[PDB]
């Protein structure tokens, strides 16, 4: 025979081990191959889809109502309307999106993200907004001439309803990391505000009130890395009926 | 190593590389350009 | 200039000197160079063909060596009646290198590091005596080692239902097989690790001091996957770490007086000398005294 | 099947093994190389470079009083300055050198070392010292005449401060061991003596005491063998906040 | 003998033999002669 | 994975099993070889060296007494003066030899043994004897006429010193056995006379008695086989100091 | 069967069939010739 | 793998696809026709 | 499958089909032929 001896790991279960191991069924014929439309082989392209952000997620909002931003017409000049964290891990506006689902199902990431807003006014609306993203290292700004300083795009209400936000990958690292102090120097991608530029203005007849729906999804530069189980769902019991399926 | 005479007991498949988001993210008949106005 | 070495370099034979202008046992050490006088230079010497390898000061194989990195000991029993801080059947251990001085001292000899690590967890087992000091044998226990990386939960008991690992690398192995062995990548965020980290973790003041974020590993949990028997067995488990497939930048002057804390590298030193603040060196006498010196 | 059958050594777990194991992460891609300065390849590059040598190591100096010798103007002849112990498993001047701290890591060694002396006194001080090595066998000598005998060189002070003695590798075997009997002809490398050659001569406005700096190195023709764990470094018990790592 | 897909699961690479200790023994601009004068 | 099965004997531990084993310190450089005078590759090298026979083991030999055999000038003829067992495994005069102590580590022999003997009477004496090989079967010859009927040489005292007695390797099987029954067929090997020929005749100023040394020594027909555990050695406690190794 | 990385784990090596008696049995500086008397 | 000496240890031939339904379907001297009456 | 030095470790050998009954069954000088008396 072959001399051999075992190595330590030996006889081990590891769960992402990669091994062929014994047909139970000989012979078996699996069903023909059908084409399906849809196919996804990587998680990635979910990411990139755009989803909205619950960027009022406040006591006063139910529901939907969570889903989109209200702003008024003000009688103050240069004005903050609204801002978002920026952090993932954390739960925030981001967490409950394609992007941020799936991201949590891993602990380090790069690349790009885009922030796109959906003005839902009348047609008749007016007004213009500037988006500022500020890289981190400083508290977030909470005026319009502190936020201009960072990267940030003039939007325009008009025929294209939609602006996008660029947040540029700007890491000193290659990576980041999904953990739970978000104050980390790892961790840590700064913000986005929202300020009027102008100002809204409609006419009389139009609602005084309109609603901007918040939208993020990530780049192709982006990328995910280290596996981990997700912390967005768990259970402390078995599930209803789980017990019959031994009856 | 695979010795099996059963294909489908065969190790898993990490090689497929291939992607198409467009399917995804751009469903739509008529594609957009970069610049030019989609409306 | 880089090149290819495998053996110590040889000797060249060499003859009087008498040269004008010719001084090489003389140097600058103010340069920041160190002295180029070569044997041959110094004395007269003759021709040595020096056939002794160098592979055994590789830093692949200097480094890339078992280190024991964690060891655990905790009760398996019914935990029912235990105090909050005792380990139910389970412990969890946030992933480290500076509990153990042998492999820290020795890592600290460089500044930057990047390397795989090979995992080997061994386990033993004992009947506790403890008013059943009766020995009926030593039971054959399966474990589960969970891998959790940063922000993933840790589970809180030992039939938590985060023991199912959706995600996480586990792996279950027994007490009677050889020990359990799997290898992590190069997982920081960074091209190395940083060894040495002058710099705070977080953008505010309060962060820790002296560890890099980037090098941030997460948890390991174990747990025996039996369920308690009627007595009560104390359970250890060690933790080995070897380095593999090395890279390593700037080398740093070893440590000296006893390591203090995992978590800074403070000092204080010994009463006496050696390896006291004041004195690293044992002393002799003075400096014309021969501490062993041969007579007859 | 393959027939096969364990040998003797099967099952155990070797720290010095090298063998291939289960990657615990499948497709995890590590973060790309980038280039750093200072990459070290084998510890013999460390031994290479110059350290100093504790050679005052005595009870009236305090601090780094001990890595300096300090020399006078005498009114005898020929007088000892100062001798070094040369062994380096014992607690000497070298033990607490690159190329000792590295070396007793392993327990036989080769090569030949190189002592190099910086004298810091001041521009108007003038001396010639003669550095002497003598091979063992005997008593450590204590006059010149008898220690100009072996392998020396004479020192000018001047605008070269620093000169180099050589310690050729002079050994009946082809390695030496760090072992704890410094009298054993397996170890024992002979000893390094200092005498004034004519006189530190110095006016009467500069400083009328003067230090040198001792360096030793190997050269390039040194190698070592035998890992071991060094006798450096030990703990008794666990370190504060090892313990609340498990917490 | 590595039958793993992941290139890190490999045994330890003991062959690289390079070496450069002028990095840390002459890391000066000006390289020295020997037997010449430093200064 | 490779289906494989375990045969019998594995896992056991056999003391003449030639398997790798795992190095224990990895990239080790042994020292360099260097030649040596007196290297040896094949035992059968030391039993083709000539060593002395203690043919005169009687109690009344005291050390090397038990070396030599004295003759002296007799009054009859055609005298018996020495006898020598043939048997290696029992005690007898082959045993201290470097043939005999090599063969006691091994269960079988052949090939051909060769003996000299070397006369030590002073110059002026004079004599010749014969020396002669019976193969087994019957009683050791007691009288010359008898003796010679064998394999034998009439030996010379002269200029040469020394005469070679020559036992052929005469046996049915191609190998004998170190057997403890010395009468055994598969073990007798005969036995060597020697008588004299004429007489030991001296003058009066020469010593009346004269030594011989009788050696012996293997041809390069002879080969071994079967390695076994020499009786020649043993031990029924430790040894003084063993202890101490623990210590 | 040696997957081992250094040499001298190999199993031992028994193919060594030189031999040179004469070191032992005739170091004489003049060798004898046979039949011929020694002396 | 198979390392036996007598064959009949081989595994499970399961690679005789060959057919005859006829035997059993239609084992009469005058082939049927199709759509041609039987009888 | 034989990794060991000594030939004589190797597995049986079963594939010597030569055969000479003659030896037993006809060891006469003089052999007989078919049909013809013996004697
Ligand atoms: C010890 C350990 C155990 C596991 C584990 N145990 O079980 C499992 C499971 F679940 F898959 F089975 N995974 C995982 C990772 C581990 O450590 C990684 C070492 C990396 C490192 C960084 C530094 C550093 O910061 N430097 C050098 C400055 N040092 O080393």
């Amino acid at each position: 025979g072959v001399p051999t001896y075992l190595l330590p790991g030996s006889g081990q279960f590891l769960t992402t081990d990669d091994h062929s191991s014994a047909p139970a069924l000989p012979c078996f014929n699996p069903t023909p191959e059908m084409h399906i439309p849809g196919q996804v082989r990587n998680m990635l392209e979910v990411v990139q889809v755009e989803s909205m952000m619950e960027i009022n997620n406040t006591e006063s909002a139910v529901g939907m109502e969570r889903l989109k931003v209200d702003i008024s017409a003000l009688t103050d000049v240069d004005q903050l309307l609204f801002n978002i964290p920026l952090d993932i891990q954390l739960d925030g506006p981001l967490r409950n999106t394609l992007v941020g689902n799936i991201s949590r199902y891993y602990t380090h990431w790069s690349g790009s993200l885009e922030m796109t807003f959906m003005f839902c006014g009348s047609f008749m609306a007016a007004g213009k907004l500037i988006l500022c993203y500020t890289p981190p290292g400083g508290s977030c700004p909470t005026t319009r001439e502190t936020a201009m300083l960072g990267t940030h795009i003039v939007w325009d209400f008009g025929l294209q309803s939609s602006v996008t936000l660029i947040i540029p990958w700007i890491s000193g690292s290659h990576y980041r990391m999904f953990n739970n102090d978000a104050k980390s120097t790892n961790a840590n991608v700064g913000y986005v505000t929202c300020f009027m530029q102008t100002n809204l203005i409609v006419p009389s007849e139009s609602s005084d009130t309109c609603s901007l729906i918040g939208f993020i999804a990530a780049k192709d530069d982006f990328s995910l890395r280290l596996m981990r189980d997700s912390p967005d769902i768990g259970q402390l019991d078995h599930l209803h009926a789980a017990e019959a399926a031994y009856q | 190593i695979n010795f099996y005479k059963d294909s489908y007991a065969a190790s898993a498949s990490k090689q497929d590389f291939s992607q198409d988001p467009s399917k995804f993210t751009e469903p739509v008949v008529e594609g957009l350009k970069a610049g030019a106005p989609v409306l | 200039i880089e090149s290819i070495i495998k053996t110590a370099t040889d000797t060249v034979k060499s003859e009087i000197n008498a040269e004008l202008g010719v001084v090489p046992s003389l140097n600058a050490v103010e340069t920041g160079a160190t002295s180029n006088t070569e044997p041959e230079e110094a004395i007269q010497t003759r021709t040595v063909i020096n056939q002794h390898g160098v592979s055994e000061t590789l830093v692949e194989n200097f480094l890339s060596r078992a280190a024991l990195v964690s060891k655990r000991s905790f009760e398996y029993k019914d935990h029912t009646s235990s105090t909050a801080r005792a380990d139910k059947n389970f412990f969890k251990w946030t992933i480290n290198t500076r509990s153990f001085v042998q492999l820290r001292r020795k890592l600290e000899l460089f500044t930057y590091l990047r390397f795989d690590a090979e995992i080997t967890i061994l386990t033993t087992v004992a009947v506790n005596g403890s008013g059943n000091n009766t020995y009926v044998g030593l039971p054959d226990l399966t474990l589960q080692a969970m891998f959790v990386p940063t922000g993933a939960l840790t589970p809180e008991k030992q039939d938590s239902f985060h023991w199912q690992s959706g995600s996480n690398a586990s792996v279950f192995f027994k007490i009677s097989d050889p020990p359990a062995r799997i290898t992590i990548p190069f997982m920081c965020i960074n091209s190395a690790y940083s060894v040495f980290y002058d710099g705070f973790a977080g953008f505010e003041k309060n962060g820790l001091y002296g560890i890099n974020p980037a090098d941030t590993i997460g948890n390991l949990c174990v747990r025996i996957v039996n369920e308690h028997q009627p007595v009560g067995f104390t359970v250890t488990v060690r933790v080995y770490m070897k380095p593999k497939h090395i890279k390593a930048w700037a080398p740093r002057p070893p440590r000296t007086l006893p390591y203090m804390s995992i978590a800074n590298a403070n000092y204080k030193g010994k009463e006496r000398a050696p390896n006291a603040l004041s004195a690293i060196i044992g002393n002799r006498d003075s400096v014309k005294t021969m501490p062993h010196n041969i007579v007859n």
